[PDB]
RNA sequence: GGAUUUUUGGAGCAGGGAGCCACGCAUCGACCUGGUAUUGCAGUACCUCCAGGAACGGUGC
């Protein structure tokens, strides 16, 4: 639900830096909070925390590299889940980086799913090409990756993608 | 799907990320902004994205609206009386909407407190010269399309449209 | 709508085959079928209370499908 | 007192509070005690130069609180 | 419906000011230019109104609005109910009781 | 008041006679002549349907009382929104016609279900079917052309269909309604029967024939009442 | 966007509201007509319809039932005449387009709301009919603008000023009534024969606020007569007359300096001394709100008098009679504008025993036998299946809403093989998934 | 607790109003739902004496 | 019934001058130009450093 921006340019100040970021996510998804500080450790950096996880998943393969402020932004899943989400909602290999699954035929190929699966630097393992054109086995390097791609097109309007839980 | 005093009334309030008051009017297929008046002039600002609105107007005089959230709509004008209606609006995204000639961004130009404005993804864009044109003729305006405006775009835009 | 009103019977009917009948389609908690003691026959219209309200409802919609000796018979709300 | 149990009765309705300072919060009133002390959220504050600011979480002790404005629902305690 | 409302309204729009008798030539979506089509008449409409607003393209500076609503206004019950009464009254007389005089 | 009676027809006159009489006043939709199969010759009537019943009114006006084949002609009614019509038999005697007006313009889906089964235009309706439930001072129930009891029945559009709207009223005798979705029974009200309103679809009323609806009446059944005949 | 297609909506629209107050005005020509005679005595020259329509209540032939609601519908209509103003006023202020009409062309979608929504936004009458507000005005409320004490122009509520006026005399000499006598003063009484001296200032103060109620009293009563008509009429004849519209035979010219001249000439020339500037320039604003008090005083005769006599009645009450005549005004304020011995026996087997279903309304119960019957019910049914927590006898004990979730919680695979004979741990779909893949 | 109580039987249903009374719950549950037994005749509680 | 949320006080006092325009002192804060450092998975008095700018804002006398 959350997404972590890193290569933030640190000049803005931090209640600007928040606004504008709330703004330009605003365009996915209601952005619930967002969790950014100054510190030498955290600087150039920033938590955008979405009510709907599909939401998270759009914005993460949209604005990968936007220019914000003069730099390019790298967005990416967060490692953890955020406080707020663990509040507002209230099993070991979860989250995990493998997911084979089928219901993403129409046309659908190889180079098609190795490009959508390639977004991500986790672009390991891409099994999409028989006759079927319909069984999609991803091996995603880390769950992070694998989570994007999976959160960037959790509802291939609806297709089935099985973690290797 | 009409905007309703009704309908505003059960939309859900609450204070946002960035601690002012704001509105929930998402996702509800409005496609006229009206009757406004029943929300008394109490929300800093109005999420009105992924709606159908196609122009910007029909405001009441709103003292307290300081961010207007308008994303995925249908925007393609915007009102003439706007700071009559809206004398503190310091925030304007109209991401991904429908203005396509300059001429039809002139109107913010009479906004004095707007500040930060984002028109991205509006076939607008991409005429020639959109970004000074923009900020000479909007020059209240600090951050357009979450970039600063710098002195030498002010120049710039001071040269041409002279 | 717990109870219903019905007319148009024969005495050969009794409060039995209303039991029987209605419960037919939902069960008579509390029968009531008048015995006449003067003449000991029966006029044939009844009143009937249910477990609640949606029993006598549905009773309402579906009821009045019910013929006694070839012949109709009344259910309304009451 | 009278003004008292009107005061509870405003709980979990939106209402607005200057303080002695003329400090103008508003927003929802969570809990009144007694000796007016107010806890309250989602708050709107402006103060004396005019700027709002936005506040999740407030409580204002009784003594430094000038006055209240409770909604008009409450208007219809006549007796007295 | 969005695409038949907007091609009856644009094609009205061009035949309100020749150049629609042009483009059947030219070019099944305008079927309803034909008065066979029932959306014809319709369009028979929007057209009328077009040609309505080419006409006092001069301001409206209209109590007048008032009196004009009431005019509007100024522009059978109790006889259905006579009637009833006589279908009863005629259905329920003799008509076995004669007492004739002459014949024709 | 689509359908004509035409009586006083000398024996030269068949089907392609009537058809070339009547058209001058307007398009014909179907025409009907009784045989007696022992002799091979009419029986002196005939039923003529016109498309619109203002032509059936023209042709009423000049027809009646005209020549046709050196004799008297007579003609009158038999019994935009359908009308319909049916032929009533009570025992075994003809009791008459009753018109019925259908509300295409408020419950277009409801009055076209009952107009295909007074036509029987989709392979079947109403015709030799019963009113097997009646009731003195309330309703005539009919429709149920497949079981006769009230269990059956069926609309054009499937086994049933939803309620349109509940805009009509049941605020008089002579109105149809239908019985329940909705299939194909239906009913045909003998007084005020209010409290039946938002409970059934009410999508018609009788024009011509309240007083056959009132011999159908008087059986409630003591007596078999059939559809004889019906169409638009 | 084509200027033609949104002028076309305007007149569209205006066209709507018309008729919209125009078959209001059909149901029920009090409407009109009330407004039309109070127009009547503000600008003469209005043509009236004949009395025996207005009396009748009828337009044409059919006379129709007389009707709170006449003042609802009156102020509804006054926001439809603000629409339409404001319509009229923006009004006043090919190919290519039908090849973009293309786009998106797979859309599953019914449109009948243009003429329909708009219709319907301005049209009488809820689910179906239990307010006569249109969607339009559905928030309006005229509670909110007239006191009880008022009854929607049926009076108006002149204690409190008698109040204010006690406090202004300093005494208590003056009563309720000999205070509407002070009223009635108000061409020239109220000019030349002052309760008070009209330099006086608790007096001027008084009479400002007073005034500013008659105004708004007035044109709250009249929502339909053009409120800016009637203020500039009232700023003109105040200009241009009130110039020494005030004339004596003997004492000459009054002047509102409170002082006489003998002649037209002084009088003029008594207008440019400093003394009258003076007092121009300081009691304007007073001078003109009296005269306000006094035009719009005249104009509500009918009401000043309706009151009055209120007054008179409800001083002549009793204690019985006023409280009963209070609950009437009550009644009229709060109302809808539009009408639709066993005792060991009930011990020994139980009974009348108190007792408590939490499941149900937190519901009371007087015995047990009783409350072991509630377990097979409409109700507890209902509120058990409704709230997912399916009905059977399972569950024919506990009362609380609690538990019985966790009891339903407790109440709600195979092996296809492979080819490499790894799948003997493969299901069934699966193993078909890859049939498909095979 | 009767309410808890229901979640350690097979056929909770078994279990009654009085019967979290029993002085042996945590067994009577697990008898009365035996496979074949029979259960109790119900004409006590009713003090009518088993007939009129 | 004068000792922290009411009735026996924490109040009291201080701004004109110069030619419509402009202003003493002290403290704190963002803040604005350049340039420069950091690429770090968090829930926050603030948050790189270096030089220059403040006809900036708040508080007290």
């Amino acid at each position: 639900h959350t997404i972590y921006i890193n290569n933030m340019n640190d000049k803005i100040k931090k209640e600007e830096l928040k606004r504008s970021l709330y703004a330009l996510f605003s365009q996915f998804g209601h952005v619930v909070d967002i969790v950014a500080l100054k510190t030498m450790k955290m600087r150039g950096q920033a938590f955008v925390i979405f009510k709907e996880l599909g939401s998270s998943t759009n914005a993460l393969r949209q604005l990968q590299g936007f220019p914000f402020y003069g730099k390019p932004m790298r967005i990416q899943y967060a490692k953890t889940d955020s406080d707020i989400i663990s509040k507002m909602r209230g099993p070991d290999y979860p989250p995990n980086y493998i997911l084979f699954l089928n219901n993403l035929p129409e046309e659908t190929n190889e180079m098609m799913l190795s490009m959508l699966f390639n977004q991500f630097p986790g672009f390991k393992e891409v099994r999409l090409v028989p006759g079927r054109h319909d069984i999609a086995f991803v091996e995603f390097e880390n769950d992070g990756q694998a989570g994007a791609a999976r959160d960037a097109l959790q509802g291939f309007k609806a297709m089935k993608i099985t973690y290797a839980k | 799907v009409k905007l309703t005093a009704e309908l505003i009334e059960q939309a859900a309030q609450y204070t946002n990320a960035v601690r002012d008051r704001e509105l929930d009017l998402r996702g509800y297929k409005i496609p006229v902004i009206e009757n406004l008046g029943a929300t008394l002039d109490q929300f800093d600002a109005i999420d009105f994205s992924d709606n159908e609105i196609r122009k910007l107007d029909g405001f009441p005089l709103l003292r307290r609206l300081k961010t207007l959230l308008v994303n995925n709509n249908r925007i393609c004008r915007i009102g003439e009386g706007l700071d009559q209606a809206l004398p503190c609006l310091t925030e304007l995204i109209l991401t991904n909407n429908s203005l396509v000639e300059l001429g039809d961004l002139d109107p913010l130009a009479s906004l004095k407190s707007l500040t930060y404005l984002s028109i991205l993804r509006n076939p607008v864009t991409n005429k020639k010269h959109y970004r000074l044109y923009v900020i000479y003729k909007v020059p209240q305006v600090r951050v357009l399309d979450f970039q600063k405006v710098k002195l030498k775009e002010r120049q710039e835009a001071e040269k041409m449209f002279k | 709508d717990a109870t219903v009103y019905v007319g148009g019977l024969d005495e050969k009917v009794s409060e039995p085959l209303l039991w029987e009948l209605f419960l037919q389609a939902g069960p008579v908690v509390n029968t009531h079928m008048p015995k006449d003691r003067v003449t000991g026959q029966h006029q044939g219209y009844g009143f009937v209370e249910f477990l609640s309200e949606e029993d006598a409802d549905y009773a309402i919609k579906i009821m009045n499908m019910i013929k006694l000796y070839g012949k109709p018979i009344r259910v309304n709300k009451a | 007192g009278v003004p008292i149990k009107v005061l509870h009765e405003a709980e979990g309705h939106i209402v607005t509070c200057e303080t002695n300072t003329g400090e103008v919060y508003r927003g929802k009133l969570i809990e009144a005690e007694d000796n007016m002390n107010c806890q309250m959220s989602n708050i709107t504050v402006t103060y004396r130069d005019g700027r709002v600011a936005q506040l999740e979480q407030v409580y204002i002790r009784g003594s430094k609180i000038r006055f209240l404005i409770l909604p008009d629902m409450l208007k219809n305690m006549l007796k007295s | 419906s969005a695409f038949d409302l907007d091609v009856v309204k644009l094609t009205a729009q061009f035949v309100a000011r020749q150049f629609l008798t042009q483009l059947m030539q030219k070019e099944y979506q305008f079927d309803f230019l034909r008065p066979q089509h029932s959306l014809f008449n319709y369009f028979t409409k929007l057209v009328e109104q077009y040609t309505k607003i080419l006409i006092p393209p001069s301001k409206l500076k209209k109590r007048e609005v008032l009196d004009q609503v009431c005019y509007r206004v100024e522009w059978r019950k109790k006889e259905e109910e006579e009637k009833e009464k006589e279908r009863v009254a005629y259905a329920q007389i003799d008509w076995h009781d004669f007492v004739v005089v002459e014949t024709v | 008041k689509r359908v004509l009676y035409v009586g006083g027809l000398a024996e030269e006159v068949d089907d392609k006679v009537l058809h070339a009489a009547f058209i001058p006043f307007g398009d014909i939709t179907d025409i009907q002549i009784p045989l007696d199969y022992e002799t091979e010759k009419h029986r002196g009537f005939a039923f003529v349907e016109f498309e619109l019943a203002e032509d059936a009114a023209a042709a009423i006006d000049n027809m009646n009382e005209s020549e046709l084949f050196g004799r008297t002609i007579r003609v009158n009614l038999a019994k935009s929104n359908p009308q319909v019509y049916m032929d009533i038999k009570i025992g075994n005697k003809p009791a008459g016609r009753i018109q019925m007006l259908l509300r295409s313009d408020v419950v277009p889906m409801t009055a076209e279900n009952f107009r295909c089964l007074c036509t029987h235009e989709k392979g079947f309706g109403f015709k030799g079917s019963s009113f097997h439930r009646i009731i003195p001072q309330f309703m005539c129930q009919g429709g149920d052309f497949t079981n006769h009891n009230g269990t059956g029945g069926k609309s054009i559009y499937g086994k049933k269909f939803d309620d349109e709207n509940f805009i009509l009223k049941h605020t008089g005798p002579g109105l149809l309604s239908m019985a329940n979705t909705n299939g194909s029974q239906f009913f045909l009200t003998c007084d005020k029967t209010d409290w039946l309103d938002g409970k059934h679809v009410v999508f018609g009323e009788v024009t011509e024939g309240l007083d056959v609806l009132r011999q159908i009446e008087a059986q409630g059944p003591k007596q078999k009442v059939i559809i004889a005949d019906c169409g638009e | 966007e084509t200027i033609l297609e949104q002028q076309r909506r305007y007149h569209e629209e205006k066209e709507r509201l018309m008729d919209v107050m125009a078959k209001e005005m059909l149901t029920k020509k009090s409407t009109l007509r009330d407004q039309i005679n109070s127009d009547h005595r503000t600008r003469a020259m209005q043509d009236r319809y004949m009395e025996v329509s207005g009396n009748l209540r009828d337009l044409y032939d059919d006379k129709d039932g007389l009707r709170a609601e006449f003042y609802n519908r009156l102020k509804q209509i006054k926001e439809f005449h603000r629409k339409h103003p404001n319509e009229i006023c923006v009004p006043m202020s090919l190919k290519a387009r039908e090849n973009p009409s293309e786009e998106a062309q797979n859309l599953v979608e019914f449109t009948d709301e243009e003429g329909y929504g708009r219709y319907l936004d301005l049209h009488d009458c809820i689910n179906l009919k239990a307010s006569e507000k249109l969607d339009y005005i559905t928030y309006l409320s005229i509670f909110d603008q007239l006191f009880d004490i008022p009854k929607e122009r049926k009076n108006a509520e002149y204690k409190r000023y008698l109040e204010m006026l006690l406090e202004y005399l300093q005494d208590y000499t003056d009563r309720v009534k000999p205070l509407q006598d002070q009223n009635e003063l108000f061409f020239e009484k109220k000019w030349e024969n002052g309760t008070f001296p009209g330099w006086p200032k608790e007096t001027s103060s008084a009479l400002t606020h007073a005034g500013a109620h008659l105004d708004l009293s007035a044109f709250s009563s009249w929502e339909e007569l053009a409120s800016l008509g009637l203020d500039r009429l009232k700023s003109a004849l105040l200009a241009l007359g009130l110039g020494g519209t005030l004339e004596e035979r003997a004492q000459r010219l009054f002047s509102t300096k409170s002082l006489e001249s003998l002649d037209t000439s002084l009088f003029a020339k008594n207008p440019k001394s400093k003394g009258t500037k003076r007092d121009t320039e300081r009691n304007k604003d007073i001078a003109f709100l009296e005269a306000q008090i006094y035009e719009y005083v005249e104009i509500l005769g009918e009401q000043r008098h309706l009151t009055h006599e209120n007054v008179q009645r409800k001083q002549a009450r009793t204690g019985e009679e006023r409280e009963e005549e209070e609950e009437e005004q009550i009644s009229e304020s709060e109302s809808e504008d539009e009408e639709n011995i066993p005792y060991w026996l009930y011990k020994l087997h139980g009974l009348n025993i108190n007792y408590n279903c939490e499941i149900c309304g937190n519901y009371t119960y007087r015995g047990p036998k009783a409350f072991q019957r509630h377990f097979a019910e409409w109700r507890h049914a209902h509120g058990m299946r409704c709230l997912g927590i399916p009905n059977t006898a399972h569950f024919a004990n506990v009362t609380q809403i609690e538990d019985a979730v966790s009891l339903w919680a407790k109440l709600k695979d195979t092996e296809e093989e492979y080819e490499d004979s790894s799948g003997n741990v493969v299901n069934k779909k699966t193993y078909e998934d890859l049939k498909r893949q095979g | 607790t009767v309410a808890e109580l229901k979640q350690l039987v097979a056929r909770p249903d078994v279990v009654e109003m009085h019967d979290v009374t029993a002085q042996d719950p945590k067994l009577l549950v697990h008898l009365k739902a035996t496979r074949n037994s029979v259960p109790v005749p119900r004409h006590w509680c009713f003090k009518r004496k088993y007939l009129q």
